């Protein structure tokens, strides 16, 4: 099972607050540190701060500006971090991490995009991507997804519910007027597909929505 | 002695952002550090001690960082009033010594000069003497020359300047001509001009007044 | 009250005089000499206090003379103290023991 | 109230010796450190030396020249600090500055400025700055006053007794034949003046004069 469980994406206002949270499983011991690290994109790991669960101490980076504030709660074994006054410059994906207070994070969590922008909540569109009528195939057949027309990010694209991941490559995504767009391939032998399916499955955390899409053949 | 260098020695910093001020030991001092203010005429006060610790009566945006041999001092969103020099200071090892300081200068947007003239008054022109004062108030840059005719004809001679800092109210400059003559040599002359030339016109900002 | 315990206590009392008295005369001698580092009231009086117990982390040392004499009586005051403690302990036991066979 | 209380100015000829003051008031305890810091014009803080009143000892700077000697007296709280064989190279602002003895100075004092020099004491001489007869005036009007042949440093101007400080600009002085002279500007609403009285309080701790000049219209 997974230990640490971060949310998928928070859409904050500039100036306004959110609360991350994290919930702990697995083997907690009373010298359990919480700590969270902050990494924009294009930039390295950042630490925040920290938080023991079984007394509620919280430390602070002193050398960046405080903007988080740091709780535990041990009946749900779940710690939080609140943001408070968020600005273009707190945009990042911020992880929650374990220390058995012995100096290293053991285990990360999957981090949550924290995206601070003006804009609104929109779903992703997926279009399916085949070969057209006249397409000569060799070995090989890829296939795609288009995710388009969506924000906050991030989108997390699987194939056929993970089973399919050799082959697949995700392209990041392109900002156009408040609205992201990517692609997704897979190459699938060309004997396997159409009789074996194939699909997409976009799921966009920010609005709470995953979408599948089978790619078929045109006509 | 512990040797605390500050570098750079001045921080241009435009208004509304985040500043840090450089204090490194040529030893490790633990966090034995502590910063002061000091403005233009005015005493150091204390606004962070032990590298990190804060004052009551010291605004939130300040804070410090570090620990060994290099310790910053931060301002959050810099304000007019945070135009100073700053010291650190350490308590480690005796004797305690001084860093040798860092000001902090803003950069505004450009301002024109308001230019003022003044006439001698009366309680002057009975001892003798008399003084032809021009204000060259809150303008940016600081870059600035005054010019002054006396009958539409230059002169240069017995114009003493005084330039001030930059002035913490409002991150500008002012500035103050001042000729002096002989209360003779005054009335000699009818028209007096003090010109302004600044960045912010090509054409000189002109103060005159007449005798009449 | 017996007086090993009475003497415990007043050990007691006399070790956290010399601590406070120690931390005093210690940033006075200390100071004025270049390097020294026991400077300051709060680190002084811990300074002090590792002394007496004899644990000496290293942390803080005196370097001048009167700052080590300052050292000497605070290190013979904590090992004198605890001594007395340790002594009235045994008094207790073997007071104890008698007791426990009758004579 | 203020906690260290030091003179103004003190003129000093060449050679010739001072002793400088600084009165204390507020919580004064058996650990407390006078310190005496140096300020030359266009230079940073220097550390001279320091005294402790409970007891008397006195420590200085082994770095510079030795040429201070640090007293106190606990009957009335006031640590002295005299100055012997004084050159131009003395010439300075001296704080003096209290600490708790953990080794930052909580509070300092306003300093006094010394003049090493072989002139004379002269007051200074204040003269209204009004508008000509021929002046169009915006919606805010300038005024100011001049001080000229005084020395030595420094003068505080203050415009009303205090109570008008923004839209005030006191320029630097100008050496003139062993005379000193600045001026300073006020700037208030064209409305108020001159209905509201507006004058400035020119104070030469020097000469031990404080002169007050209001500021009327011309004719
Ligand atoms: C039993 C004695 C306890 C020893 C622990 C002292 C740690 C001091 C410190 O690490 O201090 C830590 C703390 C700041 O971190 O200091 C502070 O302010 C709080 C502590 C204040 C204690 C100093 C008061 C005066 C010292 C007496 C010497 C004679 C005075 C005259
Ligand atoms: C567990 C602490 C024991 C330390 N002692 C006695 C305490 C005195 C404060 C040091 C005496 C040295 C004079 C004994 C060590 C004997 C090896
Ligand atoms: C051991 C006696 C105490 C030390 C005497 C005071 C410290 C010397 C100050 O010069």
């Amino acid at each position: 099972q997974v230990q640490l469980q971060q949310p998928g994406a928070e859409l904050v206002k500039p100036g306004a607050s959110v609360k991350l949270s994290c919930k702990a499983s697995g083997y907690t011991f009373t010298s359990d540190w919480i700590h969270w690290v902050k990494q924009r994109p294009g930039h390295g790991l950042e630490w925040i701060g920290e938080i023991i669960p079984s007394y509620g101490r919280a430390n602070y980076n002193e050398k960046i500006q405080k903007k988080a504030t740091l709780t535990a709660d041990k009946s749900s074994s779940t710690a939080f971090m609140q943001l408070s006054s968020l600005t273009s410059e707190d945009s990042a994906v911020y992880y929650c991490a374990r220390e058995r207070g012995d100096g290293y994070f053991a285990v990360w969590g999957a981090g949550t995009t924290v995206t601070v922008s003006s804009a609104k909540t929109t779903p992703p569109s997926v279009y399916p991507l085949a070969p057209g009528s006249a397409a000569q195939t060799n070995s090989m057949v890829t296939l795609g997804c288009l995710v388009k027309g969506y924000f906050p990010e991030p989108v997390t694209v699987t194939w056929n519910s993970g089973s399919l991941s050799s082959g697949v490559h995700t392209f990041p995504a392109v900002l156009q007027s408040d609205l992201y767009t990517l692609s997704s391939s897979v190459t699938v032998p060309s004997s396997s597909w159409p009789s074996e399916t194939v699909t997409c499955n976009v799921a966009h955390p920010a609005s709470s929505t995953k979408v599948d899409k089978k790619i078929v053949p045109r006509d | 002695d512990i040797l605390l260098t500050q570098s750079p020695a001045i921080l241009s910093v435009s208004p509304g952002e985040r500043v840090s001020f450089s204090c490194r030991a040529s030893q490790s001092i633990g966090t034995d550090i502590h910063w002061y203010q000091q403005r233009t005429n005015g005493s150091p006060r204390l606004l962070i001690k032990y590298a990190s610790e804060s004052i009551s009566g010291i605004p939130s945006r300040f804070s410090g960082s570090g620990s060994g041999t290099d310790f910053t001092l931060s301002i959050n969103s810099v304000e007019s009033e945070d135009i100073a020099n700053y010291y650190c200071q350490q308590s480690n090892r005796w004797p305690f010594t001084f860093g040798s300081g860092t000001k902090l200068e803003i950069k505004r947007a450009d301002a024109a000069p308001t230019v003022s003239i003044f006439p001698p008054s009366s309680e002057q022109l009975t001892s003798g003497g008399a003084s032809v004062v021009c204000f060259l108030n809150n303008f940016y840059p600081k870059d600035i020359n005054v010019k002054w005719k006396i009958d539409g004809s230059e002169r240069q001679n017995g114009v003493l300047n005084s330039w001030t800092d930059q002035d913490s109210k409002d991150s500008t400059y002012s500035m103050s001509s001042t000729l002096t003559l002989t209360k003779d040599e005054y009335e000699r002359h009818n028209s007096y001009t003090c010109e302004a030339t600044h960045k912010t016109s090509t054409s000189p900002i002109v103060k005159s007044f007449n005798r009449n | 009250s017996a007086l090993h315990w009475r003497a415990a206590g007043a050990a007691t009392v006399l070790l956290v005089i010399v601590l406070l008295a120690g931390s005093y005369l210690a940033v006075l001698a200390e100071r004025g000499a270049p390097g020294a580092q026991l400077i300051t009231y709060p680190r002084a009086l811990w300074w002090s206090v590792e002394t007496a117990t004899t644990v000496g982390y290293g942390d803080l040392a005196p370097v001048t003379l009167w700052g080590r004499l300052v050292a000497v009586v605070v290190m013979v005051a904590g090992i004198t103290s605890f001594g007395l403690v340790t002594a009235a302990l045994a008094t207790w036991f073997v007071g104890r023991e008698q007791e426990r066979r009758g004579h």
